[PDB]
């Protein structure tokens, strides 16, 4: 009724071939990003302090995912020396993923708020509030991971990312995870990006210099496109694997393909650690002038 | 420290509290440097604004609970650097032009070029008010625009063509265009919608500042 | 004209309560610290309370601590002293004193007066001693008044917080010398102030009939503010 | 025109009538003043921290 | 007749230049060549005076070398205790466009002025305990650029109307007017003896005036741009001036000509302020490049730099005892250096 041997070996080959270049590229890309935005923080604080803080936050989450990647590559094909090392590696990896997701969402919401309410944001926006929001993001991801990974005691996983228990995949835990990690973030991101673009396009009525902000429109559109490409298929695979676990898709060759798609999409989801750099940091003229 | 030193430190702390209290207000204050001319209708425009909304001359008013400060430097207008850098932190410059008087356009355009091309006013937006538009539309039929501007192309008696030509000549004087927005309005001093237009332009300038802060490009 | 007018004093039974008020006019009351100073009948000055220009710090004398309350109403320019459980030792004449505190200011430069009478029904404190109680002298002849402090009033910042006051018969005290050397505004140059770390002298070059009264030395080095016994000066 | 020209000519004549010492004498006097007061300049010679009321 | 007057003026200028050249025999650099260098000077920010809400335009030390007054674009005059950083007074101004301030030598008054064309006198020792305006000197048709007290009753102001004026504060009228500058007067310095004062204007010239007689004693023209600052040598026989041409210059009264030029190739920004140390050995100049340069006044060598401000250094000041230096900047901060 089921078999996942060839799927597992093909996925091992593909995950090596995708995660090695992803690790290598993301390492230097995020180190360069952190260096550049730290230079901005120490050089041009009054005008770029609030944005640089959450840019560094996103870069640090991406770098944490990059550093957890080699453990994912090795531990998924070799026996775990300790029973709980797999849980720690998984926690670091997924906390990095979802912290990056929430940082991206907060960036989009900040941009939309600044565009839609320029006076209020000009009065209220400050580096300390952005720093507090970043701290809240870190606290939320890290204190949401613990109540989830505490139940991974009955898993009995000799290799990581292979043996997930019906504690996080039950509806009462799976569906809130999907809603609060993908569905709500994607809805917020789509609304915020679309409204920002609509408002920036509506400036033809006030001034003929609205064409100066076409690049901002392109950047926001690229942010939406990169978010959808990097995080939609992986959660589609999560939902599909949920359907397999609940016997909605039971006939063979469909469970194997769903597992292969889930693993491959999770491998390609982590490419966002470089797509984030290209989408948020290299679009900045000053950042690319520094580099 | 002694008791009198402690009490002096208390007095300094109270002064600090007053200064910090006043700091919030000055952050939300919008300063506009008025640079009209004698024929531009500056006096009538200011009188209308004062009626509707209740050295150097200053006019303080409020639009949508936003404190506005119009600085009038009529007469006491200098060309030295020190005088100019006094206004380097104003939000925008309101340039008033009599659009009907075709004879004086060249001097007005030269003054506009000198004002908007100053490196001091690089972080301020420009609000251009072409006053006496009724006189302009009465004069366009009688007098051809091509007489004073051979570069004008279009129907001499078409009001829209003349307005477009005036706006283009004023916008073309701005050598550097990718720094701050420029806004132009065709209105009259007696018009009661000038404050709304000024507030809209200031809101767009602040939106531009917010966009620059976000490092979106 | 600067004026401090006090009211609320009167005959009070022991254990009762009273509220002294002081209306301030002719000066910026909000920027001045205020002191309450009382003088028992046929006795010297005794500081009782202090409230700063705002209300951040409030100081009381140990004798009135826990019983007296000092307060101010800046919009009304009024100073208040709420007394409770009054004893016979509270019978005195209470004055309020302006005291502004910045570099070069002159604290204790204006006084008032009001009288409270109650019916029949300190360690670390700096001791200020005026050796002579009465100096009989004639007009036109120079006089010198001495005062001694147990602790050195000179501070590491270079100031010597010693004050001289003159109280003419039937009049409120007026500042003569502030910080041991500085002449108060409106005081004739015939008054001079000299002293050392612990010993101080006040010299009057040419005696006049207006100089007759009691001279007080007060320290402002630390609270509580303590006065000398007072030296009389009569013809 | 003529009045301002006469005024400026008179001013120039007043400027020309002054007696000017040699540049060497002025330089020597400036050096002598600087050398005489060198010991009394706190900025030129950093004073000991004890005699500094601005020590932080 | 006009051509004859122009020719006479040109001949007088040529004769003055010839006399100045004849009196020039040996340069100050040659005379001071054998003197040992001052050496590198490293002053540090001893205090930072914060509290202003906008750019600081002017500052003046009190004669006690402890109190100073500062003028800022937020329409505020603040008197500081430099030793303790404490704020003694905070004086609101009717006009926020202040450009100069002064401290009376007695410490009883401060002066204010700017784009309102009025020199305002504020009384600091009032029986009411508050600072109130004591006098409003009007009569200048241009903005006020500098003001300096002679005593409690006399003050000298410079204006953008190309004139300087001596005022009697009690009557409020100009006792004397000083004319001859063809450009906006930017700065003025009083001689230590108070008998003379020197002025620098936008016509790239410096004029020495006699306060009593009221006429121009001498004119100095070596700069190629607007003069923004001017200061007297401690003995009163020389003065230094800084201009927009990225150059400071020292002029001698008796020699009636320039003695030394303080400039560097790396320096292209204009000079906002100049000041001498107590002995006159050090000339401190403020620049638009956010830094203050310490010059050896005798050797024209940059002996040090004060770099602690995030914006343009607008004002400078050395105490009467020479112990400290105050620097004001457009970043709304005052710094005491040592
Ligand atoms: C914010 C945060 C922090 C840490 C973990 C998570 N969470 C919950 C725990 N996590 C899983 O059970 C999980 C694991 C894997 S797999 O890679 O290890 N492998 C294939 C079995 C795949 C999907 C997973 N989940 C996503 C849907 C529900 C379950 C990962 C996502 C979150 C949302
Ligand atoms: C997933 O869990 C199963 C158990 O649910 C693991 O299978 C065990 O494998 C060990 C050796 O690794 C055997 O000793 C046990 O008998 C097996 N148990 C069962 C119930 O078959 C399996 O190895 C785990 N897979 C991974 C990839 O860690
Ligand atoms: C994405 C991160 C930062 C947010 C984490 C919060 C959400 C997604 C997770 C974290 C822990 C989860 C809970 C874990 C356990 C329980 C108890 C169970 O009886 C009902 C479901 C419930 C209550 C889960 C609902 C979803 C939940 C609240």
């Amino acid at each position: 009724d089921c078999l996942f041997d060839g799927v597992n070996e093909l996925m091992k080959t593909l995950q090596f071939a995708v995660h090695i270049p992803t690790f290598v590229l993301g390492l230097l890309l995020n180190l360069l990003a952190i260096h550049g935005f730290s230079t901005f923080l120490k050089n041009r604080w009054p005008d770029y302090a609030a944005t640089s803080i959450y840019m560094i936050n996103l870069a640090v989450f991406d770098l944490l995912l990059v550093l957890s990647l080699p453990f994912k590559m090795v531990l998924s094909q070799v026996q775990s020396p300790f029973p709980s090392l797999c849980t720690l590696v998984e926690c670091l990896y997924f906390v990095s993923m979802y912290g990056s997701v929430f940082t991206i969402c907060f960036i989009s919401m900040d941009r939309f708020l600044a565009i839609r309410y320029p006076l209020l944001v000009s009065h209220l926006r400050s580096p300390r509030k952005i720093f507090g929001i970043c701290c809240t993001i870190w606290v939320l991801v890290w204190t949401g991971s613990i109540p989830i990974y505490s139940f991974h005691g009955k898993v009995e996983k000799y290799m990581c990312f292979h043996n997930m228990s019906d504690d996080t995949w039950s509806a009462k835990v799976f569906f809130p995870l999907e809603v609060f990690g993908f569905l709500l973030p994607m809805g917020i991101m789509g609304f915020c990006c679309s409204r920002s673009i609509h408002i920036l396009l509506g400036r033809r009525d006030h001034t003929q210099d609205w064409v100066q902000q076409k690049a901002c429109i392109y950047s926001i559109a690229a942010s939406l496109a990169v978010f959808v490409v990097s995080f939609l298929p992986v959660h589609l695979g999560f939902f599909l694997q949920f359907l397999v676990r609940n016997s909605f898709i039971v006939e063979c060759r469909a469970k194997q393909s769903i597992s292969f798609f889930l693993q491959l999409s999770m491998c390609f989801s982590n490419v966002n650690c470089c797509l984030d750099v290209f989408c948020y940091y290299f679009v900045i003229k000053e950042f690319r002038m520094n580099i | 420290v002694s008791a009198e030193d402690k009490a002096a430190a208390e007095r300094s702390k109270e002064i600090d509290k007053c200064l910090s209290r006043e700091k919030t207000y000055v952050k939300r204050l919008v300063k506009i440097l008025l640079l009209g001319a004698d024929n531009s209708g500056k006096s009538t425009f200011l009188k209308q604004m004062r009626i509707i909304h209740g050295g150097i001359h200053e006019y303080d008013f409020e639009i949508k609970n936003v404190p506005f400060k119009m600085v009038d430097v009529g007469g006491q207008r200098s060309e030295r650097k020190r005088w100019f850098e006094c206004f380097d932190s104003v939000t925008s410059i309101l340039f008033l032009v009599d659009s009907s008087d075709f004879n004086r356009l060249t001097e007005s355009l030269n003054d506009f070029e000198t004002i908007v091309n100053n490196r001091v006013f690089s972080n301020v937006s420009i609000i251009l008010f072409l006053n006496k538009t009724d006189l302009l539309e009465e004069k366009v039929q009688i007098v051809s625009i091509k007489d004073y501007f051979l570069e004008f192309e279009g129907d001499p008696h078409c009001l829209r063509d003349v307005q477009k030509f005036l706006v283009e000549c004023f916008r073309n004087k701005r050598r550097d265009q990718q720094q701050k927005p420029l806004y132009h309005h065709f209105t009259t001093a007696i018009n009661t919608e000038n404050a709304r237009l000024i507030f809209r332009d200031v809101k767009d300038t602040i939106l531009h500042d917010n966009l620059k802060q976000l490092m979106l490009q | 004209d600067v004026q401090l007018v006090e009211s609320g004093g009167g005959l009070v039974q022991p254990g009762g309560s009273r509220k002294l008020s002081c209306s301030a006019s002719g000066f910026a009351f909000s920027s001045f610290g205020m002191h309450w100073v009382r003088q028992a009948p046929e006795k010297g000055l005794e500081w009782v309370a202090y409230i700063s220009s705002g209300s951040g710090t409030i100081y009381y004398a140990d004798t009135v601590k826990g019983r007296f309350t000092i307060s101010r109403d800046d919009p009304k320019n009024t100073l208040f002293l709420q007394m409770t459980s009054l004893r016979s030792e509270d019978t005195a004449m209470y004055y309020c004193v302006r005291s502004i505190y910045y570099y070069g200011s002159s604290p204790f430069d204006f006084w008032g007066g009001t009288t409270l009478t109650v019916s029949s029904g300190g360690g670390s404190d700096i001791v200020m001693t005026q050796a002579t109680s009465s100096v009989p002298v004639t007009p036109g002849e120079s006089v010198s008044i001495s005062c001694r402090s147990s602790k050195s009033l000179l501070h590491s910042n270079g100031n010597t917080y010693l004050y001289w006051f003159l109280q003419r018969p039937g009049q409120s005290p007026q500042l003569l010398i502030y910080r041991m050397s500085n002449l108060a505004s409106g005081v004739p140059d015939r008054f001079s102030g000299s002293g050392s770390g612990t010993a101080f002298t006040l010299t009057i070059s040419r005696l006049e009939a207006e100089d007759v009264g009691v001279y007080y030395c007060m320290q402002h080095l630390e609270y509580p503010l303590t006065f000398g016994a007072g030296t009389k000066l009569e013809l | 025109s003529i009045a301002q020209a006469r005024k400026l000519v008179e001013q120039l004549k007043m400027e020309a009538n002054i007696d000017r010492i040699k540049v060497s004498k002025a330089a020597a006097d400036l050096m002598a003043y600087c050398e005489a007061h060198a010991k009394e300049d706190p900025l030129l010679t950093p004073v000991p921290a004890s005699e500094n009321p601005f020590r932080e | 007749e006009l051509d004859q007057l122009r020719q006479e003026a040109e001949q007088l200028k040529n004769q003055i230049r010839d006399a100045r050249k004849a009196c020039a025999d040996a340069t100050l650099s040659q005379i001071t060549n054998n003197i040992d260098p001052v050496g590198r000077i490293q002053m540090r920010t001893r205090r930072t005076l914060r509290g202003h809400l906008a750019k600081i335009y002017a500052m003046h030390w009190g004669t006690d070398s402890r109190l100073l007054v500062s003028a800022s674009q937020d329409g505020k005059l603040i008197i500081w205790d430099s030793y303790t950083t404490n704020k003694v007074h905070a004086i609101p101004l009717r006009s926020s466009w202040v450009m100069t301030c002064a401290y009376a030598p007695s410490g009883n008054y401060v002066a204010c002025g700017g784009l309102d064309n009025i020199c305002s006198i504020y009384n600091l020792k009032t029986r009411e305990g508050n600072v109130r305006v004591s006098r409003e000197l009007a009569g200048h048709t241009g903005y006020l650029s500098c003001c300096r007290f002679l005593d409690d009753n006399q003050i000298v102001t410079s204006s953008g109307d190309t004139t300087c004026a001596l005022w009697d504060i009690e009557t409020g009228q100009q006792t004397t007017t000083f004319t001859g500058h063809t450009g906006d007067v930017m700065s003025l310095s009083l001689a230590p003896d108070t008998r003379l004062f020197v002025s620098g204007a936008c016509d790239a010239s410096a004029k020495l005036w006699d306060v009593r007689e009221g006429m121009c004693r001498q004119t100095f023209t070596g700069h190629e741009s607007d003069i923004n600052a001017i200061c007297f040598f401690p003995n009163g026989n020389a003065f230094a001036t800084g201009s927009d041409d990225a150059t400071c210059r020292l002029f001698d009264l008796r020699a009636d000509q320039e003695l030394m030029t303080y400039s560097h190739d790396n320096i292209i920004c204009g000079i906002t302020s100049v000041s001498f140390s107590k002995s006159g050995r050090l000339l401190l100049a403020g620049y638009d490049d956010f830094n203050c340069n310490v010059w050896d006044a005798l050797k024209a060598d940059r002996a040090g730099v004060l770099a602690g401000h995030d914006n343009r250094v607008s004002c400078l000041g050395v105490t009467d005892d020479g112990m400290a230096v105050a620097t004001g900047s457009w970043d709304s901060f005052l710094k005491i250096w040592n």
